[PDB]
RNA sequence: GACAAUGGUAGGAGAGCGUUCUAAGGGCGUUGAAGCAUGAUCGUAAGGACAUGUGGAGCGCUUAGAAGUGAGAAUGCCGGU
RNA sequence: UAACUUGGGAGUCAGAACAUGGGUGAUAAGGUCCGUGUUCGAAAGGGAAACAGCCCAGACCACCAGCUAAGGUCCCAAAAU
RNA sequence: GACGACAUUAGACGAAUCAUCUGGAAAGAUGAAUCAAAGAAGGUAAUAAUCCUGUAGUCGAAAAUGUUGUCUCUCUUGAGUGGAUCCUGAGUACGACGGAGCACGUGAAAUUCCGUCGGAAUCUGGGAGGACCAUCUCCUAAGGCUAAAUACUCUCUAGUGACCGAUAGUGAACCAGUACCGUGAGGGAAAGGUGAAAAGCACCCCGGAAGGGGAGUGAAAUAGAACCUGAAACCGUGUGCUUACAAGUAGUCAGAGCCCGUUAAUGGGUGAUGGCGUGCCUUUUGUAGAAUGAACCGGCGAGUUACGAUUUGAUGCAAGGUUAAGCAGUAAAUGUGGAGCCGUAGCGAAAGCGAGUCUGAAUAGGGCGUUUAGUAUUUGGUCGUAGACCCGAAACCAGGUGAUC
C-alpha cells in the first residue's frame, strides 16, 4: 500500500520544510484579556516535527 | 537455501573439550560444564600472573632476611644501607648469591653496614 | 578510432568507429551494477515454505494449561515442534529492479570499449550455410569464447550454436553479460555502424 | 571485467545488522529489558496518552489554477509561444508569465494571463499580449 | 621516529571470520574425495592448514552476489542414554 | 579543551548505601521524603578477619624488575620483639 | 444438415573412437582421431558428445475426438419525403415514513433499491447536470439477450528452479490419512539406503537351538542382512602415574619425584605439597544465593518479506530528471511507450496577486517566501500498513457431534 495521510491535516499547513498553525484558545468565553485576544500568528512544535511526521508528509 | 547448521558445532565443542584434559568426573567430557570451568581457568590465570610476581617478591625477601639475621642485620637496616651506598640491584640476586655463595653476601653487608 | 576489416584471413579497407562508443573510457561501477541487475533477473523466486497457518495441523491444546508439571503449549505445530512451521521463511519476490535508460547505454558502450581497449575484430559474413565449417573459419584465431554479431534475423548460423563455447546474437539485443565473459568478440561490417549509431 | 575480477565502489555496500545473534555483536537483546520490546512494538503511531495535537480547523480548498514561467529566458528570439514545452513548462492547466530577472532580447509573446512587471518590460521589448 | 589514549552493562558507530548455494576463472580427486578420529602446529580472536588412521566418491581455492546463515538455558519438541 | 545548531538512531522514567543541611517519625530504624557530593549500579585490584556502596586507586597485553599510596611490621602473614 | 485442411490420443528413423598405465571394474591421466540442425539429460562395475537410452531435425494415424475452411444449407427487401391524425412500456415515476446501499454515518444530501401508504404527464411531454427554482446543454426509464479482453486450477501433457534432500520438504519418499486414541464429530504417528552383480556364507567344529570360530563368494563381510559412512552421552576390559591424619565450585600458579619421546619445541603424561579462590544465565537497589530454569549429550529452533515514506552513501544526468501499464522480445537488462510524477515561485482560509504577498487605514510595522540544485535507481539505518522478534493464556462467536455414564 501507499501510506495513509493523517486527515488531521486541515489543522496544519505547509510552507517550506515546516508547518503553520492557528493558535489554540478561541471560540468560547471571549470575555478575557484584550492582549490575550491578539493571538493570530504562527505556532509550531519545533522538536516535535520529529514526532509529528511520517504520517503527514504528502503535505510536507 | 536452508542450512543444516551441523558440521561446525561438534568441531567447536571439541576445540573446547580438548582444553579439558585432567579435569575431574564429568567435567572433562561434557561441553557445558567444561566451557564454564574453562572460563574460570582463564580468569584465574589472569590473576595468577599478578599473584606470582607478588609471591616471589615475598619469597626472595624472606630468604634474604634469613641471611642477614646471621649478622643480626634485620632486613630494613640493610636495604637502607644499600640505597646510601650508591649501589642497587634487584632482589632474587641477593637470593641466588646468598644461597649459592655466602662470602659474596658477606662482602655486600660489609660494604653496606659501613654506610651506617 | 579505425579498424581493419577483413575476409577469412585477408585484410581489407579500414573503417571509422565513433569515439563515443568505442572510446567511451569504460566505467566499472556502472558495469558492476548493470551485471548484477541482469544476473538477478534470471533468478526466479520459485521457493516456498509453510508457516504455522497454512500447515495442516492443530490448534488443539494437547494437554491443558496447568496442573501438569510440563510447559504451556498451544499447538503441536509451531517452529519448536517437529513437523512444525518455519517462522520467517522465504517466499517469492520479484527479484528484479530497474536502472535508468541511460546508465544502460553507458554500460553497453563501456564494455564494448573494454574490448577495443585491447582488441575487437570485424568481418563481412554472408555465409548462408549450416555446418561446423564455421570452426575452421577461426584461422583468424579469434580465441574460444565469442559472440558472432549479425544483423537481424539469420536462420543459418544460429543453428550452429552447438559448438562448445560461443554465442551468436543479432544486434537487436547485445548484453553486457553475453559480452563480459569471453575476451574476444567480432562483428559485421554492415552492423557495426548500426550499433555505433544506435549506441 | 571478466567476471573473476570484480571490485565495486567504496560506500555502495555494508554489513547487514542481523540481530538475535551474538553477545559481542553489540546485540542480543536489542531494546530495553522487559520494558516494551515486545512483539507489537508501538506507542501507537503518535500518541502520549493525552491531547496536545488538537488545534482548530482553519480551512477550505476549492479548485485553483495557474502555472509559472519567469520572463527570464534568453533561449528564443522572435518565436511567439504556446508552441513550446521544451525550454519552458511541461504541463499546463492554465499558463501565466511572471518576472524573474529581465529579458533584454526582444520577442513577442502569446500567453494567458500576465504579470505587471512583465508587462512593462515586454512592452519595452517587442510586444505584450493576452491570449 | 615521537606524543597521547585504549574497564565497561543498556546502547550507537566501524572493520572482520566461517557455512550453503550460484556465476565466472583456475585447480584436486581410486596412484583414495567428503566426513570422522588423533596430534606436542599457524593466526590477536572468531578460525584455518598439515601428517597419520578409518573411510569408498565427489570437493576445494580467488573475486563478487543471495541467504531458511550460527544455539548452553524457552517448567522448550524429538531421539537416545 | 571543550561549548552550540541541524539531521539520523536508541536506551532510561523501581534506584541503594556513606557523609552532609533539613522535614516527618520517638534528637528509633539497613526507615521514608528532598537538596548537596562521592562511590556501587556499568569497575575489577590492595585494606576493612570474611563482605556491592566505607578507605587508597581507575586493569591494552606479557616479564622471576623497581618506588610508593591507604593500611601495617612477634607467629599465622612480607616487613622494626 | 453435407464436404476438405490442421492439432491431439500408440510410434520410427535418428552422425561419430581406438590403444597404454592404474584398477576388481574405466567412461580418468597419457596420446593420437571423428560428428555436430544433435556438447540437453540420465544410466552404463569409477567423472563418457563418439557404449545404451537419448536429443537437433525429419516422418507417421486404420479408428476416434477437437478446432478450423467451401458449397451445400437456411433465412431475408432496402431507403426517402410529408408529419393532419394516433403511438411511444401505470397503481409505474415521484413524495412522505422507517431502512439499506452508493467512499458518503441523515447530514443541506442528490443519484439508486427495499416495505407500508398516497399518487403524475403523454413531445408545446419527461429525467439529469450533488438541496431547490430559472435559462442553457445533454438523454428518453417503468421489457429482454449478448462473444472477447478478465479471475482460478481437483486434473493432464511438456518444461523450469542461486527450492527441500529424510527431526526439512505434502502429515505422508517406505503398503499412511495407516497402526493408534476416542462412543463420535475428530486428532494423529515413528520407519529410506548391503554390494557393481545375490555371487545372500557349500563344508567342518561346539551347541538343544540361537549364536559363534573356521573354510569359502566378493577388491573389502570390523559391508553378512537390526547389512554405506558410524561421532557424543553411556558402559567396560587392561594398563603408565597416583591415592587410605583427611576438609576439597574441584581449577589455576609455583613445583620435586616416576615415565615417555613430538606437526621436534622455552616438550609431553601423572602430580606429593603450598599460595589463591563461594558455578552459569535470567531478573535485580543488590544474588555464592536458601529466588528462578536446565538430568547428560545429538538434532531442531527467534527481527524476515512486499508496498510506501524518510534519511544516509554511491552512481547517471542537470534547470532539468523520469517513466507506468501495454506491444515485440530466451518466463530474459532493452528497445519502444511522454497519459502521469517531482522540481523550476511563493503567500493567502479563498477569490486572487505574484519576488512579493498577507495582515491591515497605512506605502508603517511585522509572519512567511527571495537569495537555485534538484531528481530516477539502489546498498544500509528507521518507521507504517499486513500475525510482522518467538513461544504462551482464561475467554468470545458461527456451525455441527454426543442422554450407551
Ligand atoms: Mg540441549
Ligand atoms: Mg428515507
Ligand atoms: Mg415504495
Ligand atoms: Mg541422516
Ligand atoms: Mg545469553
Ligand atoms: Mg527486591
Ligand atoms: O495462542
Ligand atoms: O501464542
Amino acid at each position: 500500500p501507499k501510506m495513509k495521510t493523517h486527515r488531521g491535516a486541515a489543522k496544519r499547513v505547509k510552507r517550506t520544510a515546516s508547518g503553520q498553525l492557528k493558535r489554540s484558545r478561541a471560540f468560547t468565553s471571549h470575555l478575557f484579556a484584550n492582549k490575550s485576544t491578539k493571538q493570530k500568528r504562527q505556532l509550531r512544535k519545533a522538536r516535535l516535527v520529529s514526532k509529528s511526521d511520517m504520517k503527514r508528509v504528502k503535505q510536507l | 537455501p536452508r542450512v543444516k547448521g551441523g558440521t561446525v558445532t561438534r568441531a567447536r565443542r571439541k576445540k573446547t573439550i580438548k582444553l579439558a584434559k585432567g579435569y575431574f568426573g564429568s567435567k572433562h567430557t561434557l561441553y557445558k560444564v567444561a566451557k564454564q570451568q574453562v572460563m574460570k581457568s582463564g580468569q584465574y590465570a589472569f590473576r595468577d600472573r599478578r599473584q606470582r610476581k607478588r609471591d616471589f617478591r615475598k619469597l626472595w625477601i624472606t630468604r634474604i632476611n634469613a641471611a642477614a639475621r646471621q649478622h643480626e642485620m634485620s632486613y630494613s637496616r640493610l636495604m637502607n644501607g644499600l640505597k646510601k651506598a650508591g649501589i642497587d640491584i634487584n632482589r632474587k640476586m641477593l637470593s641466588e648469591i646468598a644461597i649459592s655463595d655466602e662470602k659474596a653476601f658477606a662482602q655486600l653487608v660489609t660494604k653496606a653496614k659501613d654506610a651506617l | 578510432n579505425y579498424d581493419v576489416l577483413k575476409l577469412d584471413g585477408t585484410k581489407s579497407g579500414s573503417i571509422e568507429l565513433s569515439d563515443a562508443v568505442f572510446g567511451i573510457e569504460p566505467n566499472n561501477s556502472v558495469l558492476f551494477e548493470a551485471i548484477n541487475l541482469q544476473r538477478a533477473s534470471l533468478r526466479q523466486g520459485t521457493h516456498a515454505v509453510k508457516n504455522r497457518s497454512a500447515v495442516s495441523g492443530g490448534g488443539r491444546k494437547p494437554w491443558k494449561q496447568k496442573g501438569t508439571g510440563r510447559a504451556r503449549q498451544g499447538t503441536i505445530r509451531a517452529p519448536q515442534w517437529r513437523g512444525g512451521g518455519i517462522v520467517f521463511g522465504p517466499t517469492p519476490r520479484s527479484y528484479a529492479y530497474k536502472m535508468p535508460k541511460k546508465m544502460r547505454r553507458l554500460a553497453l558502450r563501456s564494455a564494448l570499449s573494454f574490448k577495443a581497449q585491447e582488441n575487437g575484430l570485424t568481418v563481412v559474413d554472408a555465409f548462408n550455410f549450416e555446418a561446423p565449417k564455421t570452426k575452421e573459419f577461426k584461422n583468424v584465431l579469434s580465441t574460444l569464447e565469442q559472440p558472432k554479431k549479425v544483423l537481424v534475423v539469420t536462420e543459418n548460423e544460429d543453428v550452429n550454436v552447438e559448438l562448445s563455447a560461443r554465442n551468436i546474437p543479432g544486434v537487436q539485443v547485445t548484453t553486457a553479460q553475453g559480452l563480459n565473459v569471453l575476451d574476444i568478440t567480432n562483428a559485421d561490417s554492415l552492423v557495426i555502424t548500426e550499433a555505433a549509431a544506435k549506441k | 571485467m571478466k567476471l573473476h575480477e570484480l571490485k565495486p565502489a567504496e560506500g555502495s555496500r555494508k554489513e547487514r545488522n542481523r540481530v538475535g545473534r551474538g553477545v559481542a555483536t553489540g546485540n542480543g537483546k536489542t531494546s530495553g529489558r522487559g520494558h516494551k520490546g515486545q512483539k507489537a512494538r508501538s506507542g501507537g503511531g503518535v500518541r502520549p496518552g493525552f491531547e496536545g495535537g488538537q488545534l482548530p480547523l482553519f480551512r477550505r480548498l476549492p479548485k485553483r489554477g495557474f502555472t509559472n514561467i519567469n520572463r527570464k529566458e534568453y533561449a528564443i528570439v522572435n518565436l511567439d509561444q504556446l508552441n513550446k514545452f521544451e525550454d519552458g513548462t511541461e504541463v499546463t492547466p492554465a499558463l501565466l508569465v511572471e518576472s524573474g530577472v529581465v529579458k533584454n532580447e526582444k520577442s513577442g509573446i502569446k500567453i494567458l494571463g500576465n504579470g505587471s512587471l512583465d508587462k512593462k518590460l515586454t512592452v519595452k521589448a517587442h510586444k505584450f499580449s493576452a491570449s
